[PDB]
């Protein structure tokens, strides 16, 4: 029953460490993962990065190695994806999503996640 | 490491699903191989002793999964999977163990059959009640009630096949025993090799020592609790031991099939590998306890 909301407006060419912040409001329980996603025009949502809110273990998809990250803001109920300065390529609508499922591995599948914020649209 | 399973490849998934469904068919037909309506009427006179074993195995199995999950503070989804593991008929293998050592098979088979055709009754309610207890009941909106019932009825179809076959020519079970052995051996080896090759990295995610400890203890704990309860209710030694070991071993096939069909494969992932380790461990421990009993009666 957790409400999500996003905050990003970086629309610039390579050289911008774009501030992305996804304020989370709800039952911030244990053992729920939370991830970030993509919508380039005409291709479906796909995984990029995530982290367990409880333990703090993070994962990075192939395109984002050395290029993205994620930071927990657990006291203030926020998540912090600082994507490093990226080439003009990655222009896409991004989302937030989280599942209460708790597991050692990183859940990656599009359809699995439930809670969706009003993901920000940003170009590069 | 710490990588998600290299998923997306459907044909292997479909092979898994088809072998699991066909083993479900054949095992529930093997249930249908046993004639019980004659014993149904006779045992309806004093079923209270039988009903005690039934309610005991229905109650202990969920609460045991619950308490082992709590004591190892296991993460939510695999604790839920263990809950699914505890709740299953698991009768054919138990029947095999008892026939190997001793006992009147007539009871063991009828408890197995009634456990099956009452599982669809108690299964959903026990899931509903004990889901709330994980932390607050986070899975409440992910339990596939109707889908679980669908899985159950597809399982029950071979039961109908067997029971109507009793009405018709019972001669067909003369060849039934052979085929059954060959198909169970082939399906066992096939699931082992296929569930090994299909995902390799995730097996390490599925081999956590907590899983091993639970899959070992909880069936054994079921044996112990069946033993002590049947001792409590003044039942004879043979019935006590039969109901104990009937409780101790469950239906890996039903649990695995529910896990794959009811929940997304990435959700279950290598946790689907847990019931196989379960089943092989009850095989080993049941044989060991048979040997231990034959040692005990000696001396």
């Amino acid at each position: 029953q957790v409400q999500l909301v996003e905050s990003g407006g970086g629309l610039v060419q390579a050289g911008g460490s774009l501030r992305l912040s996804c304020a989370v409001s709800g039952r911030t329980t244990a053992n729920y993962n939370m991830g970030w996603f993509r919508q380039a025009p005409g291709k479906e949502r796909e995984f990029v990065a995530g982290i367990k809110w409880s333990s703090g273990s993070t994962y990075v998809a192939d395109s984002a190695k050395g290029r993205f990250t994620i930071s927990r803001d657990n006291a203030k109920n926020s998540v912090y994806l600082q994507m490093d300065s990226l080439k003009p390529e990655d222009t896409a609508l991004y989302y937030c999503a989280a599942n209460y499922y708790g597991v050692s591995w990183f859940l990656i599948s599009p359809s699995s996640y439930d809670y969706w914020g009003q993901g920000t649209q940003v170009t590069v | 490491f710490t990588l998600p399973p290299n998923f997306g490849k459907r044909p292997t998934d479909l092979a898994l699903s088809v072998i699991l469904v066909v083993m479900l068919f054949i095992i529930m037909l093997s249930l249908g191989c046993t004639m019980e309506f004659s014993k149904i009427k006779a045992h309806l006179w004093k079923p209270k002793g039988l009903a005690i074993a039934l309610v005991a195995q229905y109650g202990i199995m969920p609460l045991t999964a619950f308490v082992l999950g709590k004591v190892f503070r296991l993460n939510n989804i695999e604790a839920l999977a263990i809950l699914i593991c505890g709740c299953s008929p698991g009768g054919n293998l138990s029947n095999i163990f008892s026939l190997a050592m001793k006992g009147d098979m007539n009871l063991s088979i009828v408890m197995t059959t009634c456990s099956t055709f009452l599982a669809l009754g108690m299964m959903p309610l026990l899931l509903y009640i004990y889901s709330r207890g994980i932390y607050d009941g986070d899975l409440k909106d992910k339990v596939p009630y109707k889908g679980i019932v669908i899985s159950l009825v597809l399982v029950l179809i071979p039961c109908t096949i067997g029971i109507v076959l009793k009405s018709k020519r019972p001669q067909y079970m003369r060849y039934v025993i052979k085929g059954g052995m060959i198909i169970i051996l082939l399906c066992s080896v096939a699931v082992t090799v296929l569930s090994a090759i299909n995902v390799g990295k995730s097996i390490m995610f599925a081999m956590t020592p907590h899983l091993i400890a639970t899959s070992s203890l909880m069936p054994f704990i079921g044996f112990l609790l069946g033993y002590v309860l049947s001792a409590l209710f003044c039942l004879n030694g043979r019935c006590r031991r039969t109901v104990s070991m009937e409780t101790g071993c469950q239906n890996v096939q039903l649990c695995s099939t529910i896990l794959n069909v009811a929940f997304p494969p990435e959700v279950i992932g290598p946790l689907f590998f847990f019931p196989l380790l379960y089943m092989i461990f009850q095989l080993g421990e049941g044989l060991l306890l048979i040997a231990i009993f034959w040692c005990y009666e000696k001396f």
